[PDB]
């Protein structure tokens, strides 16, 4: 019973199901927030490098001055989500003023992974993603994940993509619900050593973008991340 | 041989024959063209005592010159009749006078063709007796779930269709000259009769309707009443 | 009509904007900016039609922005007034045109050099070294025509376009209470707030 | 049995359908040209059902423009309603834009625009037939063109296409020089076209036309400089067997 | 050991059937059961509620349609529904346009012809639930039995539904009786009654469970729940 | 196998894909409903993946108005469907008529949303192919028959209940309800009922992390009971079961 | 041209009494200096104890009137006949009026 | 689930259709683009071959998009064209509307995004084409880009595509120094492409060329679609008979 | 099996279609004068219950063109119908009649587009229309299902096609022009019952047939008696 738009016997949509497989598949992106922070993790899939460094793309993308957001999955497919996204940014801030709420985003961006799952002659996007950033006017970081069937959810840090099952492991017993990571510096810190266990060493792998209130952002340069790589197996090394 | 469009190795429609044979299976009609007008009349079949009389009426008018009878899918003949309801009523806005029956035929045979062509629909599912008059006589013609139809001297479908048209064959010969406009009637009403002997176990009621420029007056009007009491009773003598 | 200026100089441009809102009779606000800024350094003042004005302004900013975040990399004055232009030139055939007159001061990052668009409702565009749309050019357009100076530093304008409005407050009807005052350059965008004490 | 039937790709590449549309090509009658230095020439067998029917009304060449005509190898029906779009095309999407009549290889494109349509798209079966087009305009002279039914086209200095291409296509290898006038050409056309029978050989059992010179007769009218006329030539059952003399 | 020709609502079977329809009016069998019957001063609806759980309501199947009209229902709540609800229009169109009540000759008809369509095209399925309804034009009192096949036949009375049977006898029987309750009501109902209790088997019928509705030479349509039909028990 | 596709019909006349959208229903997370005369419970068992989820992000009880309440099991897409249109279908009527919408007249029309659901469509247009795989606790209070309670079937089909329980451990509660519910419970009464059926057909360790609970009532409205209210309600609750 | 409107005169009235209300209103009907009828109610009831009067243009007027008619019935219909409380029924009819905003029914309504 | 459809989704999250398309590709000619620090490349081998074929008064891999980019196919002919030609129009409303030459980068990605839809929807199957994107705009420079049918599309130093491109990709690798003047990869675009060859050896006639170039002296840039002549000429100087 | 090419190119539901056209039972042929047309049909009425005027392969398409079609009556009626129109709506929008050899262009057309579109089930029938324009006189010209029409100086429809024709072909190897040599229709006519009762081994009474005659711009279907009369004529002159 699988070619979805029909119930399985005990009430489920296998392709639906299948889709998130392919999240799977793909790279690996992970977030995590402080109490004036969210940093957006990243790896790279340096495989044939034999391709100018310069203009070929990189996961973390702007939505509107204060949100970004990430992926893991169909690289085909998150661009055209990512457009559709960005475009109702501005249709919200042109017919209301107010610029958009982080939860509002997600939602529509979930509404669109939802639509494609309804009428048959469509098929779902093979995408999952992290959304991150500061609503207008608030200091409160705010972390969401939506997966391709169309649910959304916020987290306190979450990791989506290949081998995620383990970092996530790693996150469990390191990120304190109680406190968050306080300084930034150190809450790069950490988002920087869970990368570390699917990495396979060289910060030439990891992707990290940054993200304050007040409509700040900015992404980070090799050698800021290598400077981590560096402070991190320091104190592994000392334990 | 499942859909509805297709062909056979050899140039076949089943779906259409298959249509035929739950035509037959039906109740069964007929119809007779004499001296000038038309008579039906079809077999309602009583199948509890729980059933108001002289109810249920199988027999249509079209316009207000047209009998119209038929047996197999009692909806798809309802359906059938709405369309030629409109064709007629909007030719006749058109052209103001009433709707000539040769062409009438057409209007519905060409609905009815269409059925036979996209297999998203099913074909129409019953055979149909009618006729009326106009300037240039009366006509009479049945219309099949293949779509074609003719113009007979008389007609017949649905389970007994035998019965009736040796029970034709008869007056044909006797009377080549077209039966009495009064007989007519009477003469259906035993027609009827003698061919019902399936459903003998369950009793019915028999409903009539025609056509005459001397006796309905160019109209269509149900035969009930006195007229159709003796036209039983003339029946049930001869039933013996 | 209302007041809108410009004046491109050395290596920055200047927009005047006349301040007040006028509804039949009363004079509603009398410090309102008839200005939107479309991206880091490029401006546009307007003036037109009560509602058509400050809609279409908005919607051509929105437009921009999103080009801008979408290609990361901002988008030249030039290409932006002829976007602008596009859009008016099929407002003024559609169902209900937008009737709205503009400025467009930008600084041409690549080319280093500042770059003015005056362009009108009809979809009418031209890069100027100076502007006024409506009446407001008449009463000024003479003293321009004589002082200007393509070299001019941006106080030098400044000075200039000063003069010029002291003329439109001596010869002009009407009352535009006063004007905001705005410089695109290398830099980006600030206004010259002391335009009340000046 | 495969994952043919249907428009879509089987597990190499290999569209489905398509293929078996090519089919009806190689299996339809056997048809060539061949473009020539000064003129080109196309030509198909006129297999007859049967010697009751005037064969004489159904054109196989046939006129595009006055100065592009096309032959076929396949479906019959196919080319006779194809043609009459074709045409249409050749005036609404260029002559009512221009003011003149367009090149060869454009109006090919856009015929085989027409080709394309008909694949990417389920519920319509493509064309069963491959058109080869010759013609000429100012600019480029004198062109030779295919068209499968797959869209795709190519430029040609001349083939076949049909029960005898095989052999024909060698044939022709064997005859071609760059130097060539439309006699020439003409001549071995028939020569080419001989083998290939299986019925006769006379005139009105052959279609031929060719693209080769300006008929200030054919007009109708006579005072306007520029207009000239038209360069399609459809040679008529005279004009033929008559040139089966010199072999 | 197969079946092919029951595909779509749409294909015959070598002799000349429908399978889907056919099923439609399983489905039919397979809800509550509910009566009908007529005379020549009023119409009656007799229905047997039915809950899901002990802790909830029982499913209501009578609806009203109009003052003089209204049905009963033996399957389906939402085909019901839908029926019932495109019928209350008829009615409106024709009070507004020509100012006249509905025949209910004609209310059949319409309900014909609708569900008629489902067995022609591809697609859809066809109605489950069936309908007795009952009305008062000028043609005095009426009682029409429907089925999803488009059948409509006006009946003298009826029952519909899981063993539908026994009331139907016990109405053939008591049927020279009830024709001739003209001018009272509380006769007829108890006749009614009597006709479905005489199909019962989980157990006897209690304030919730019944319920029953009536229309006739003087009294519009109006349907009496619970604790009103008290007395009738 | 043959006979699950829709809108075809089993010979013995039934429809399951209907049935096993039900059977969807089944998988999500259990919610308990009690109507007493005094106000409505609703209460559900979380369930979540990880710690670093935040509860509150879990909308499996949410708002429809100041005066209805509402929980849902199984497909949470779905559910945001739902949950949208009877949000708009209520306000609509508040515009129209300037008064409150019928807990059930509003049920009536999120039923009606359920059933429109065509194949190619024999008559009516329906754009979206198969039923829902969610069902409704709707909780509410009109002044026409006071607290109400309903459960909304993928079918098209409700019911009014006075105590009703969905998710995954339906019979668990449902067998439980069937004897503790009668009328004259107070509302601190029921509280402690949800909050002990779940607990016992619950999975984990109950506390307010795993459970979120709400009520509504004429007085102040659809509340949403906070963290603490919840909290302590364990303990006169776990306390009592200690003696008998 | 054609002039798609008229007045038929006609004087209504509405007082709110404590506990009651009356809704009154004369039986003439005109056109130019002619008459129509002698006789020719304005006031109606909806049932629901509610009246309700059009003045202005008859034909606009009746028509509102039936098409609120049947809005009542209707209301009945999806809400298990509960009771239109007046207040509800204004709020109703502003829609129906404002349906038609720009083509009005050229009338002053009071209920 | 297996193979069919576009629609569907392996129990994998694979798309089967996709990647015998996006496969389809080991098909066509082999198509080459190179970078310098200076000017780009397009070279590509011809198929279809008989000996009654011109090629002169046309082409078929080669297509010049815009004045200042060029593509290079290799996939379905049918296909291609299309594209082709939206691709073109799409260029010029970037020129109508803004008034100025639009970038590389922007046009590349509109084209993944059609290719991409057609990857999505019941009804259409997905293009079977690759294209090898070259060009210029002042914004990034140079540009060589690429996109397969899988609508994803990629910035290469220098890349090949169709036939025997692993074999042929991994003669590249080796001598590649980023600044390579054009001359010495024009050279190395033959020594790539002869080494890969079914023909008994590398014929004009059987080849397509062209390549982009700015300055100082042209102010803008000009690019070359090569004519038969200069082809079979270039070819000795790379000494070959 | 369904509208879409065989492995071979051959989409047999068009070649299936082609039996369907036979199976009717009936043989129709036709014959060119020199200032008229004619088309002989058989006119087998079983069932002793209906009514020789209904029936009928042959109808009045125009002023001047008729149509016969050995194919079943429902599918006839309609290409009937939609050719009848398609001239009526011409004559309209041009100026001048529709003639022969056009009508039967449009409606292969026709049956070709339905074919490659999927927009219905070709009808099984072959439509042979025949009258006289004032461009190229007797005209005749025949349509297949499978979209398709050509021309014939005479041709047949029918169980018994070859047979009909070998004996025409004979006739014309021998007469050696390309139609028949006379003036008068009532003897061309005589001259086809002549070929074809030869070509049955079958004898016909006065409404066993059905025949139809194209005149100068004035066509007619021939009526039961005037029919008789004919082999009246040829009895004795045979
Ligand atoms: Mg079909
Ligand atoms: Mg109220």
């Amino acid at each position: 019973d699988r070619a979805l738009s029909i119930f399985s016997p005990d009430g489920h949509i296998f392709q639906v199901e299948y889709a998130l497989e392919a999240v799977k598949r793909g790279t690996c992106a992970v977030g995590v927030k402080g109490k004036n922070c969210v940093v957006l993790g990243c790896e790279r899939r340096s495989t044939l490098k034999l391709q100018d460094t310069r203009i070929t793309p990189s996961k973390v993308s702007k939505i509107d001055s204060h949100v970004v957001l990430s992926f893991s999955g169909l690289n085909a497919d998150s661009r055209i989500l990512i457009e559709k996204a960005r475009v109702e940014a501005q249709s919200h801030r042109l017919t209301l003023e107010d610029p958009v709420t982080v939860e509002y985003l997600t939602r529509y961006v979930a509404g669109v992974q939802q639509r494609y799952t309804q009428s048959g002659g469509v098929r779902p996007f093979g995408v999952s993603t992290l959304i991150a950033g500061f609503d207008p006017r608030d200091d409160e970081p705010k972390l969401y994940q939506t997966e391709p069937s169309g649910i959304y959810s916020s987290w306190s840090a979450q990791t989506i993509g290949r081998n995620s099952k383990t970092v996530r492991e790693f996150l469990e017993k390191n990120y304190d619900r109680k406190e968050p990571p306080a300084t930034v510096e150190e809450c790069v810190k950490l988002t920087v050593r869970s990368l570390l266990e699917v990495v396979q060493t060289g910060a030439k792998n990891i992707e990290i973008t940054v993200v304050k209130p007040d409509s700040d952002i900015v992404a980070l340069s090799s050698e800021e991340i290598n400077q981590y790589v560096t402070q991190i197996e320091q104190e592994k090394q000392e334990q | 041989d499942l859909s509805n469009s297709v062909f056979s190795p050899d140039g076949r429609n089943f779906q259409v024959e298959y249509a035929v044979k739950a035509v037959e299976n039906g109740t069964t009609s007929i119809g007779i063209k004499c001296n000038d007008g038309v008579v039906f009349a079809v077999e309602k079949l009583i199948t509890s005592k729980l059933l108001v009389p002289q109810k249920n009426v199988k027999i249509q008018v079209v316009d207000r010159h047209i009998g119209c009878v038929y047996s197999g899918l009692i909806p798809d003949g309802r359906h059938l009749v709405n369309r030629g309801r409109e064709e007629a009523a909007s030719f006749k806005k058109l052209y103001k006078t009433p709707i000539p029956i040769p062409a009438f035929a057409d209007r519905l045979g060409q609905y009815v063709q269409a059925h036979t062509l996209y297999n998203s629909v099913r074909p129409f599912g019953v055979s149909t007796i009618f006729g009326g008059v106009d300037k240039n006589g009366a006509h009479l013609y049945m219309l099949e779930p293949s779509g074609s139809y003719w113009g007979y001297k008389g007609a017949a479908t649905g389970k007994g269709r035998q019965s009736a048209k040796a029970e034709l064959e008869k007056l044909v010969d006797h009377h080549p000259e077209g039966l009495s406009a009064r007989e007519a009637v009477k003469q259906a009403a035993k027609i009827i009769y003698l061919a019902h002997e399936d459903n003998k176990e369950k009793d019915f009621e028999l409903e009539i309707s025609w056509c005459s420029l001397s006796e309905t007056n160019g109209l269509h009007k149900f035969v009930k009443g006195d007229l159709l009491q003796e036209a039983i009773d003339f029946a049930q003598k001869e039933i013996n | 009509m209302d007041i809108i200026l410009g004046i491109r100089v050395q290596d920055s441009v200047i927009l005047a904007s006349s301040k007040a809102v006028t509804r039949g009779i009363s004079v509603l606000k009398d410090s309102d900016d008839k200005t939107r800024q479309l991206s880091p350094h490029t401006l546009m003042s307007f003036a037109g039609e009560a509602g058509d004005t400050v809609q279409f302004a908005e919607y051509i900013q929105a437009n921009i922005q999103l080009y801008s975040i979408r290609e990361d990399y901002e988008l030249s004055p030039q290409a932006v007034s002829s976007f602008v232009r596009q859009e008016l030139a099929k407002s003024i055939r559609s169902r209900r045109p937008y009737q709205v007159n503009v400025l467009i001061g930008g600084y041409d990052k690549k080319k280093n050099k500042p770059e003015l668009y005056q362009i009108d409702y009809l979809g009418t565009k031209v890069e100027l070294p100076y502007g006024a749309h409506g009446y407001s050019g008449f009463y000024t357009f003479s003293l321009l025509d004589h002082h200007y100076r393509p070299d001019m530093t941006t106080e030098e304008g400044l000075d200039l376009l000063k003069l010029c409005v002291q003329e439109l407050e001596k010869r002009m009807p009407m009352d535009f209470k006063g004007v905001i005052v705005k410089i695109v350059d290398k830099d980006g965008i600030r206004q010259v707030d002391d335009f009340q004490a000046q | 049995r495969y994952s043919f039937s249907l428009t879509t790709f089987s597990p190499s590449g290999k569209l489905g359908q398509i293929d078996y549309a090519l089919t009806a090509v190689k299996q339809g009658v056997t048809s060539l040209g061949i473009k020539a230095t000064n003129g080109v020439v196309i030509a198909t067998e006129k297999k007859s059902s049967s010697p009751l029917a005037m064969s004489e009304t159904l054109s196989k060449v046939s006129l595009l423009t006055p100065d592009i005509g096309a032959v076929y190898s396949g479906m019959g029906p196919d080319y006779r309603v194809l043609v009459d779009k074709s045409r249409k095309v050749a005036h609404t999407s260029y002559k009512r834009i221009y003011g003149e009549y367009p090149p060869t290889k454009l109006l090919v494109s856009e015929v085989a625009k027409i080709m394309q349509e008909a694949t990417q798209s389920g519920g319509v079966r493509p064309f069963g037939v491959s058109l080869l087009i010759a013609g000429h305009d100012e600019f480029n002279g004198f062109s030779l063109y295919q068209v499968d039914p797959s869209g795709s086209y190519f430029p040609w200095k001349a083939t076949a296409i049909g029960k005898g291409s095989v052999a024909a296509k060698t044939f022709l290898e064997k005859r071609w020089n760059d130097e060539l006038e439309l006699e020439d050409a003409i001549h071995i056309a028939l020569l080419t076209l001989k083998e290939s029978v299986e019925g006769e050989f006379n005139g009105d059992t052959i279609e031929l036309a060719i693209i080769g010179d300006e008929n200030p007769d054919l007009l109708g009218y006579t005072g306007i400089p520029t207009d000239k006329g038209p360069r399609f030539r459809k040679l008529t059952s005279q004009e033929i067997n008559d040139r089966l003399e010199a072999l | 050991f197969r079946n092919n020709y029951d595909g779509d609502t749409v294909t015959f079977s070598p002799t000349g059937r429908l399978f889907q329809v056919e099923y439609a009016l399983e489905a039919i069998k397979q809800g509550s059961v509910t009566v009908g019957l007529r005379s020549n001063t009023h119409a009656v609806l007799v229905a047997l509620k039915r809950n899901a759980d002990e802790l909830s309501s029982y499913q209501k199947k009578i609806i009203k349609c109009d003052e003089h009209m209204g049905l009963s229902l033996a399957g389906l709540a939402p085909d019901a529904r839908v029926l019932s609800n495109y019928l209350r229009q008829q009615c409106n169109y024709s009070s507004l346009v020509f100012n006249r009540k509905l025949a209910v000759e004609r209310a059949g008809h319409l309900l014909c012809d609708k569900a008629q369509k489902n067995t022609q095209s591809y697609g859809g399925r066809p109605y489950g639930v069936g309908l007795l309804i009952i009305g008062y034009d000028k043609s005095g009192a009426h009682l029409l039995e429907f089925q999803p096949s488009g059948n409509v036949t006006e009946l003298y009375g009826t029952a519909i539904g899981a063993r539908s049977q026994g009331a139907k006898t016990y109405l053939e029987r008591t049927l020279d009786t009830f024709i001739k309750i003209d001018g009272n009501p509380d006769e007829l109902i108890k006749a009614g009654v009597e006709a479905i209790s005489q199909s019962l088997r989980d157990e006897s019928l209690t304030v919730d469970n019944l319920s029953i509705a009536i229309v006739g030479k003087d009294t519009p349509f109006t349907i009496y729940d619970g604790e009103a039909v008290a007395k009738y028990i | 196998e043959y006979d699950r596709g829709v809108s075809t019909f089993s010979p013995e006349g039934r429809l399951f894909q209907v049935e096993y959208s039900l059977e969807a229903i089944k998988l999500g997370s259990t919610a308990i409903g009690i109507a007493t005369k005094e106000g409505v419970v609703l209460g559900v068992e979380k369930r979540a993946t990880s710690p670093l989820l935040e509860s509150d992000s879990i909308e499996k009880i949410v708002e429809i108005d100041r005066h209805i309440g509402c929980a849902m099991s199984g497909l949470t897409a779905d559910a945001r469907s739902m949950i949208e249109h009877a949000r708009t279908a209520a306000v609509t009527h508040n515009l129209y008529y300037d008064e409150d919408i019928n807990v059930e007249s509003l049920t009536q029309s999120v039923c009606d949303l359920a059933l429109r659901f065509g194949e190619g469509a024999s008559g009516e247009e329906r754009l979206m192919s198969r039923p829902f795989g969610v069902a409704l606790l709707i909780a509410g209070h009109d002044a026409d028959d006071g607290y109400q309670l309903f459960h909304a079937e993928p079918s098209g089909t409700f019911y009014r209940y006075n105590a009703k329980a969905i998710g995954s451990g339906s019979e668990g509660a449902q067998a439980e309800l069937l004897n503790e519910w009668h009328s004259s419970l107070t509302l601190k009464e029921a509280e402690l009922l949800v909050l002990k059926i779940l607990k016992q057909v619950m999975e984990e360790k109950l506390d307010e992390n795993n459970a979120q609970l709400s009520c509504i009532t004429k007085q102040d409205g659809f509340k949403i009971y906070d963290n603490e209210k919840t909290a302590e309600l364990i303990k006169e609750l776990k306390e009592k079961e200690a003696a008998e | 041209q054609f002039n798609p409107y008229g007045d038929n005169g006609g004087t209504i009235l509405g007082i709110a009494g404590e506990d009651f209300a009356v809704l009154a209103g004369d039986t003439r009907n005109i056109t130019d200096y002619s008459i129509n009828s002698r006789y020719e109610p304005k006031v109606f009831d909806c049932g629901d104890n509610i009246v309700m009067s059009a003045n202005g243009f008859a034909a606009d007027g009746d028509a509102l009137v039936k098409r609120f008619k049947n809005s009542v019935k209707w209301y009945h219909f999806d809400h298990n006949d509960k009771k239109l409380s007046i207040n509800s029924a204004a709020r109703n009819i502003q829609h129906l009026l404002y349906g038609k905003r720009f083509f009005p029914y050229y009338v002053h309504t009071i209920i | 689930r297996y193979d069919s459809r576009t629609t569907i989704f392996s129990p994998e999250g694979r798309l089967y259709q996709v990647e015998y398309a996006l496969e389809s590709i080991s098909h066509a000619g082999t198509a080459i683009g190179i970078m310098a620090s200076d000017g780009i490349v397009l070279a590509a081998e011809r198929k279809v071959t008989s000996t009654l074929l011109e090629q002169d008064t046309s082409t078929e891999k080669l297509y010049k998009l815009n004045d200042k980019i060029a593509v290079a196919v290799a996939g379905l002919t049918a296909d291609a064209e299309i594209l082709i030609n939206t691709a073109r129009i799409h260029a010029q409303n970037y020129l109508k509307t803004y008034n100025e030459d639009i970038p590389v980068e922007i046009l590349v990605r509109r084209l993944s995004d059609i290719k991409q839809g057609y990857t999505q929807h019941g009804g259409l199957r997905p293009f079977g084409v690759s294209f090898i994107y070259a060009g210029y705009d002042d914004r990034y420079g140079y540009q060589l880009y690429t996109s397969n049918p899988s609508g994803n599309y990629t910035g290469w130093k220098a890349i090949s595509v169709g036939a025997n491109t692993s074999a042929a990709q991994t003669l590249l690798q080796m001598d590649y120094k980023d600044d390579m003047k054009v001359d010495d990869a024009i050279e190395l675009a033959l020594k790539t492409l002869s080494k890969t060859t079914d023909s008994s050896a590398l014929t004009y006639d059987r080849l397509e060329f062209a390549t982009i170039r700015k300055g100082a002296n042209d102010g803008e840039v000009y690019q070359k679609i090569f004519k038969p002549q200069e082809i079979k000429d270039i070819l000795v100087k790379t000494g070959i008979t | 099996h369904i509208t879409i090419f065989s492995p071979e190119g051959r989409l047999y539901q068009v070649e299936y279609a082609f039996k369907a056209t036979n199976q009717t039972n009936i043989n129709s042929l036709a014959v060119r004068g020199k200032d008229c047309t004619v088309v002989i049909s058989q006119k087998k009425v079983p069932d002793k219950l209906l009514d020789p005027t209904t029936v009928s392969y042959i109808f009045c398409i125009s002023r001047t063109i008729g149509m016969v079609v050995n194919g079943p009556i429902p599918d006839a009626r309609n290409a009937a119908l939609r050719a009848k129109a398609e001239a009526a709506e011409f004559r309209y929008k041009y100026g001048y009649d529709m003639p022969c050899d056009v009508l039967a262009k449009r409606m292969a057309n026709l049956s070709q587009i339905y074919t490659q579109r999927a927009y219905m089930r070709p009808l099984g029938v072959i439509l042979t229309f025949v009258s006289v324009d004032e461009e190229l006189g007797p005209s005749i010209y025949k349509t297949d299902p499978a979209g398709y029409y050509v021309g014939y100086k005479a041709t047949a429809t029918g169980p018994k096609q070859q047979e009909i024709t070998t004996n025409l072909e004979n006739h014309f190897k021998k007469s050696k022009i390309d139609h028949i040599n006379e003036e008068s229709w009532e003897k061309v006519v005589e001259f086809a019952i002549t070929h074809m009762i030869d070509a049955l081994g079958t004898e016909f009474s006065k409404n066993d047939l059905e025949v139809g005659v194209a005149t100068k711009d004035k066509f007619f279907t021939l009526s039961a008696e005037n029919i008789e009369e004919r082999l009246v004529a040829i009895a004795e002159q045979d």
